[PDB]
């Protein structure tokens, strides 16, 4: 549950 | 450079080897010489940031590339579909529900209206009937966790409150009555909770007062029948199996823990993949590095069959019983997956189908549920949700969604595997992307990064600012994987910790002048980063090799292996590290650990013209894993060492550290990182 592929 | 205290009077004696410990002071968060430190190193950070004049268009680049919708997996509870959301860029992702996999959906908790979203969910767990999911809410900045359950029909909150949760997930009985959940006492227990009831009511199922640094996961099977509590000591790959009838208890759980311990020992890992009544089959590594599936009979456990052998290449990663009586099995063949379908009660192979460089993962899939979904990423893949129906057409596998990266053509670039040489002749898979068509004149800024460690695997997914680094700054990205994590099995991660931890550095050393030799860098042109153990990576390198690179970066790392294990959790991994109390292990530490280790590489003879590359130390002001004192005593000592102790030194790269898990703060962080790269590699924008 990353919030972004930064 | 600020100045920096010494206390000259702080030594230990290490079975008869002095050790100074000048900065010892920082160990304590709270001190205001500590937040002074801090307060100064963020005003040289900035200082010299401002002179790193693309941090702003990297920032903006970055942004534009992550500004697209992501749809996450979605799993299947009763007829209800869930999954997670986010927009572009949402700070945290959104948890939504819907009726159908292509109806209207609706949010069911959105972290972003708490706290600004600066943390996200972390456990969320919805009950077998659909109508009710139990999820994980933060209170401060601490590791803490309160458990609320909230109605899906209509949102509504109940009253239950289960405080002093910290990883423990909710594991919900079939009966929709209540959930197994793990907490810690006001020594981690197994406990379970009615709805409805307070905490203070909640039966307790397992505890050790013996063995307080055990902890736990738990299980319930597919059928309702049987929870299974996991026992792990520290980070092995190995646990224990405890099993619980819920069936044979005559008042269910009210009733209250009698466990059939089928495994009551370390010396293996094992994960239940499914079973028919009292017939389990289980993952395993017992006796097979690379992992195997295993049928034994609960009503005869001592008799355990092989069901899918062990391969003599590949990786078991993990097992899926999916469609009544189907397997999916992940391999991960030379670091590349591989699906395999397979017969649940022969374990033959029916169906393999291989993957592209990249990785699957997130497969959430039940043994009723007949349509299976998982991710798959890449380098230059954003993030595609396949779905494979078993019944109807078990051999396609059809985009179900699909992310799109905002004006970028993928095709302009590519991505290789290549093998590399190790100063002990082993092979070390190497993933290498950059734009087509480059020439090896050695001329290309390049950015290698690795971890090294506590079996994780390390693929080669997506990140937007990888992809600006390549485009914009014209460069070749290295994904390292080198020993002591888990690619080739235990092996591979037996041969890069303990006594062996120095192959780790030697591995990605090699892995650096590999891309040297073949013309795609140079020295002083390279990057290195990583983050947690992959921190002590980058630090350990730059010690040991600091004419090779010219800028690094270590993320919050483990720097002081002295004393790593006496701060909040550092102590489970001394089984990947060793431990100072031990004359053996001590020998072992004290060769590589960063703050020991720093020396003047000019000092050494036919070396004056060497200089530690650009630093970059990041790192939080109070972190609860990786306590930060190991990033300042590692600031405080390279800054010491080689600039402060000289009057006009030849250290004119930088050492710094940036002083701070949410979307824009990320973007800034990262930002930020390839700036200063930017400036440190000599580097131009395109
Ligand atoms: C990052 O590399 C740090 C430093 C070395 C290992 N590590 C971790 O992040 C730790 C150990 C491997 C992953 N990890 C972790 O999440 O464990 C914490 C934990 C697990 C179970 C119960 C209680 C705490
Ligand atoms: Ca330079």
């Amino acid at each position: 549950n990353a919030s972004a592929p930064v | 450079y600020p100045p920096v205290r010494r206390d000259e009077t702080v030594v230990d004696d290490y079975f008869g080897v002095k050790v100074a410990d000048p900065y010892r002071w920082l160990e304590d968060p709270n001190s205001e010489e500590t937040k002074e430190f801090v307060d100064n190193q963020e005003k040289l950070a900035n200082s010299v940031l401002e002179e790193c004049e693309l941090i702003d268009k990297f920032k903006q680049k970055i942004i534009d590339f992550v500004n697209f919708p992501r749809c996450g997996v979605p799993f299947r509870r009763a007829n209800k579909y869930f999954h997670f959301y986010n927009s572009g860029l949402q700070a945290q992702n959104v948890f939504q529900m819907q009726d159908d996999l292509d109806g209207k959906p609706e949010v069911l908790y959105d972290p972003n209206l708490r706290e600004g979203g600066r943390s996200g969910l972390s456990l969320y767990s919805v009950s077998e009937d659909a109508k009710y999911f139990a999820f994980g809410i933060h209170s401060g900045l601490t590791e803490w966790v309160t458990i609320k359950i909230l109605k899906t029909e209509d949102r509504s909150y109940l009253p239950d409150t289960l405080e002093w949760v910290k990883f423990s997930p909710a594991i919900w009985t079939h009966d929709n009555k209540g959930f197994f959940y793990c907490p810690y006492p006001p020594n981690q227990e197994a406990r379970y909770h009615f709805l409805g009831t307070d905490q203070s009511e909640d039966i307790l199922l397992w505890r050790d007062l013996e063995n307080p640094a055990h902890h736990l996961k738990c299980q319930i099977t597919d059928d309702g029948k049987y929870f299974l509590l996991y026992i792990l000591d520290g980070c092995d790959d190995a646990n224990k199996v405890y099993c619980l009838d819920l069936t044979k208890l005559p008042n269910g759980l009210e009733s209250f823990a009698p466990f059939m311990k089928l495994i009551d020992s370390f010396d293996a890992s094992y994960t239940a993949i499914a079973n028919d009544g009292s017939v389990f089959t289980f993952q395993t590594n017992k006796d097979a590095p690379r992992k195997k599936l295993v049928r034994v009979d609960l009503n005869n456990p001592s008799v355990w069959t092989d069901l899918v052998p062990e391969s003599k290449k590949d990786l078991l990663e993990s097992a899926h019983a999916v469609n009544e009586n189907q397997l999916i099995l992940r391999y991960l063949s030379d670091v590349k997956h591989v699906l395999e379908i397979r017969d649940l009660e022969s374990g033959a192979l029916q169906h393999r189908l291989p993957i592209d460089i990249g990785s699957v993962d997130g497969i959430t899939a039940r043994r009723r549920d007949s349509v299976v979904f998982f991710k798959f990423t890449s380098i230059l893949t954003p993030g595609i949700v396949y779905q494979c129906d078993l019944k109807n057409d078990p051999t396609q596998l059809k985009i179900f969604r699909e992310s799109v990266v905002p004006d970028f053509d993928r095709s302009e670039f590519e991505v290789k595997q290549v093998f590399v040489p190790s100063k002990d002749g082993t092979k070390i898979p190497i993933f290498i992307a950059a734009r087509k068509g480059i020439s090896l004149d050695g001329s290309h800024p390049c950015e290698m990064h690795g971890y090294g460690g506590f079996g994780i695997n390390m693929m080669p997914t997506f990140s937007a600012s990888r992809i600006v680094f390549l485009k914009h700054l014209g460069g070749v990205f290295c994904l390292a994987n080198i020993r002591g994590g888990g690619e080739y099995g235990e092996e591979w991660h037996k041969a890069g910790f303990r006594d062996k931890k120095q192959n780790v550095f030697d591995d990605f050393i090699s892995a650096a002048e590999y891309l040297i030799s073949s013309g795609y860098t140079k020295a002083r042109r390279v990057a290195i980063e990583g983050g947690s153990n992959g921190g002590l990576l980058v630090a350990a390198c730059i010690n040991q090799r600091p004419d090779l690179f010219g800028c690094a970066e270590a993320n919050c790392g483990v720097m002081d292996m002295l004393r790593f294990h006496k701060f909040t959790l550092g102590y489970l991994w001394t089984g990947d590290y060793g431990c100072s109390d031990k004359e053996e292990e001590f020998k072992w530490l004290i060769k590589y650990s960063p703050i020991h280790n720093v020396r003047r590489p000019w000092e050494q003879p036919g070396n004056e013209e060497t200089q530690y590359p650009a630093t970059m130390i990041l790192t939080a002001d109070h972190d609860d894993r990786v306590v930060p004192l190991h990033s300042f005593k590692l600031l405080a000592t390279m800054q010491h060492v080689l600039c402060t102790s000289l009057e006009d030194s030849p250290q004119k790269n930088p050492i710094i550290a940036r002083i701070q898990r949410a979307t824009m703060t990320q973007i800034a962080e990262v930002a930020d990182r390839y700036g200063f790269m930017a400036k440190a590699l000599e580097a131009p924008w395109i």
